[PDB]
């Protein structure tokens, strides 16, 4: 059709169609995949806590907040030798002090993090 | 549940610049 | 003050308990609270019978300056409504049951 | 008196009532169970204990030679007394108070942890042989712990 | 509209544990009046049309009881009763029952002479009772991520007045009226022999595993 | 009030949130616990 772009869904990625008309004459059309990326909603997170037998009932409360780093067709440039993240997933504390935990035994040290309400 | 990513090169260049791309 | 702690609060002790009073109670059927040396505070909302089999305990009412002392041998009686801290100092073993009004 | 300090003890020893408080306006039986066991903060520190002390044993050996890991002793200066040092530190700009926690070497269980850390050694090694990795889920100080929450639980 | 329903057997039946009379007074007016005054409380309410278990849980509200409770409970409390006793009961039981009471009680000795004395030393008006607890609580982290199937065992337990144990989530499974009412007429004061007769003449025991065996059954639907 | 202790401590998370996150759009929020199940099903 005279539309400038269609997105072709998989009937393994998507394929964007797009018609370019170099002159009023002449047109071709330029397919490319795009990314097909999923986010999984499983962020491996056992990596924090030893995930208890029991578990009480806590005013705090962790989260985990999904981040799209770019805006819905927004630029993403690539400066040379450096990655491009696009999506972070952060924790978010919800319901606080923070404070150093040290463990020494015979000369050896082991730093921690008490988060704590 | 699904987000996209299309890669273009795009290059911003003063009017002055030499090009030695063809349209 | 004078008043010795357990009199004032109404701690019911029975040091050195005979068998016999064991089995009228049933303590082999009660259930086993352990712990090492730490730090439990505690309100009792009903009476609980303890059985101390190892160790012993150090109880601080609230705001108190003294501690009720109990060793293994030891029956207490801790009443309902009692506020205080229970601080340990080495292994401790005991066997505790719940009294209802009534009951026991 | 002079050895009145606690009013609720004076009250009691005469008929006197207690000192009123606000209501708290929440019914105990409708609030959630306790399982957290005190002791478990202690176990937790222990825990820790071993498991660095185990660490240096792997990366320098050449220091742990003709003595047994359980003949271990504390070094020349261990208070019993002084268990927790309270501190401050700079972290870049930002200063957290720093909290230290003093361990003992004769209140490990290293004979049991050497053996646990050399078994889980072997299973990383054949995971490797394989092109496969291994995750340890929990080691023994963190199953006695989930055995003292449950003791607490069944108490509450 | 909830009925009184009859005991299982003639109200000469019993003779001569129990009299004619007490079944004339307790039966005929006691446990008829409670069925009497809770049809007056729930007409035009909405505890019409629930079964009378459903009617006492919810006028039991959590402790804060409803007027119609004390109608409600006593109501079902007696219909209990009458089918805890048999005119040639007593004896033993046997079956799980047995092996239940051997396994929390020691032995079946030993249960008869704990359930007697806490029928004794129950203070005022009250019911004693045999209950298999498998209760479920309504708060936060109340439930045992690994059970050990020890825990569903069997209890004596003391309600005072009109209190059962169907307001704490247990299964009743005996129970016997120690009002001085249920008594009286037959024994006077002497409450320990009346407990001693109900124990070696009365009981039920094969209602009472009848119930045992519906309050496994209700437990092994919550567990699946 | 702009001045009010709330209104300097909002302000104050949202530049510490901007330095790690910034303008991106929330796509999708999960709680830690049942971020974590899933996580143990797919692996
Ligand atoms: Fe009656």
């Amino acid at each position: 059709s005279r539309h400038s772009g269609i997105l072709i869904p998989p009937g393994k990625n998507w394929i964007y169609v797009q018609r370019i008309t170099p002159t009023k004459k002449k047109f071709f059309v330029l397919v490319r995949p795009v990314a097909t990326y999923e986010i999984a909603d499983s962020i491996n997170l056992a990596t924090l806590f030893p995930k208890d037998l029991f578990r009480e009932k806590d005013n705090i409360q962790l989260r985990v907040f999904n981040y799209i780093l770019y805006g819905n067709g927004k630029p993403t440039r690539g400066i040379s030798d450096t990655s491009i993240q696009l999506v972070r997933t952060c924790l978010v504390l919800n319901w606080v002090r923070a404070f150093f935990v040290e463990v020494n035994t015979k000369g050896l040290i082991r730093d921690f993090i008490r988060i704590g309400l | 549940d699904r987000f996209f990513f299309i890669p273009e090169e795009v290059h911003i260049l003063p009017e002055s610049s030499a090009i030695m791309v063809e349209n | 003050m004078q008043t010795p702690l357990e009199e004032l609060y109404n701690v019911k002790v029975e040091r050195k308990v005979s068998q016999r009073r064991l089995e009228e109670l049933g303590v082999s059927r009660w259930s086993v609270w352990k712990t090492g040396k730490c730090k439990l505070p505690w309100d009792w909302q009903v009476d609980q019978l303890v059985y101390i089999e190892e160790g012993e305990v150090r109880v601080v009412p609230e705001g108190s300056k003294r501690f009720m002392q109990f060793l293994a041998g030891d029956l207490v009686r801790y009443p309902k409504w009692l506020e205080a801290d229970l601080f340990f100092n080495a292994p401790y073993s005991e066997r505790y049951c719940f009294k209802a009004y009534a009951d026991d | 008196r002079d050895g009145d300090t606690n009013p609720d003890e004076i009250r009691r020893d005469c008929g006197r009532p207690p000192e009123p408080r606000k209501d708290p306006g929440s019914k105990p039986e409708e609030e959630g169970l306790l399982s957290d066991h005190p002791y478990v903060d202690k176990l937790w520190q222990l825990h820790v204990a071993e498991q660095m002390i185990l660490d240096d044993y792997e990366a320098n050996p050449e220091k742990y030679k003709g003595k047994k890991l359980s003949e271990l002793s504390d070094d020349e200066g261990f208070d019993e007394r002084k268990e927790i040092e309270h501190g401050e530190a700079y972290y870049k700009k930002t200063k957290l108070p720093k909290v230290i926690l003093k361990t003992s070497v004769k209140e490990l269980d290293l004979e049991a942890a050497l053996i646990e850390r050399k078994y889980h050694n072997k299973l990383m090694m054949e995971a490797k042989a394989r092109g496969e990795g291994y995750k340890i889920e929990k080691l023994r100080r963190n199953i006695e712990m989930d055995e003292y929450d449950s003791l607490h639980w069944r108490r509450s | 509209g909830f009925e009184l329903k009859p005991p299982p057997y003639p109200l000469d039946a019993l003779e001569p544990h129990m009299s004619r009379e007490t079944l004339d007074y307790h039966w005929g007016k006691h446990h008829k009046t409670y069925v009497e005054n809770l049809n007056k409380q729930i007409v035009g309410t909405d505890l019409d049309g629930l079964s009378l278990e459903e009617v006492v849980l919810l006028s039991y509200n959590r402790g804060n009881m409803l007027p119609a409770f004390n109608n409600a409970a006593q109501a079902w409390n007696h219909e209990f009763f009458w089918e805890s006793i048999q005119p040639g009961g007593g004896g033993k039981p046997s079956g799980d029952l047995l092996r239940l009471i051997e396994r929390d009680f020691g032995s079946f000795s030993d249960f008869v002479e704990r359930f007697k004395a806490a029928a004794a030393s129950n203070f005022g008006s009250g019911w004693t009772w045999l209950a298999y607890k498998a209760n479920r609580l309504d708060v936060a982290n109340a439930v045992n991520p690994l059970p050990k199937e020890e825990d569903k065992k069997l209890v004596i337990v003391k309600t005072p007045n009109a209190v059962n144990p169907l307001v704490w989530d247990y299964s009743p499974l005996l129970t016997i009226d120690t009002w001085e009412h249920a008594y009286y007429l037959d024994f006077e004061n002497r409450r320990i022999e009346y407990i001693n007769t109900f124990m070696e003449k009365l009981v039920s025991w094969e209602t009472v595993s009848t119930r045992l065996e519906s309050a496994m059954a209700r437990a092994a639907q919550r567990e699946q | 009030p702009k001045n009010s202790e709330i209104s300097k401590q909002e302000r104050m998370k949202d530049a510490h949130n901007k330095s790690i996150v910034g303008k991106g759009n929330v796509w999708y929020d999960m709680s830690y616990d049942d971020a974590i199940k899933q996580t143990i099903e797919r692996r």
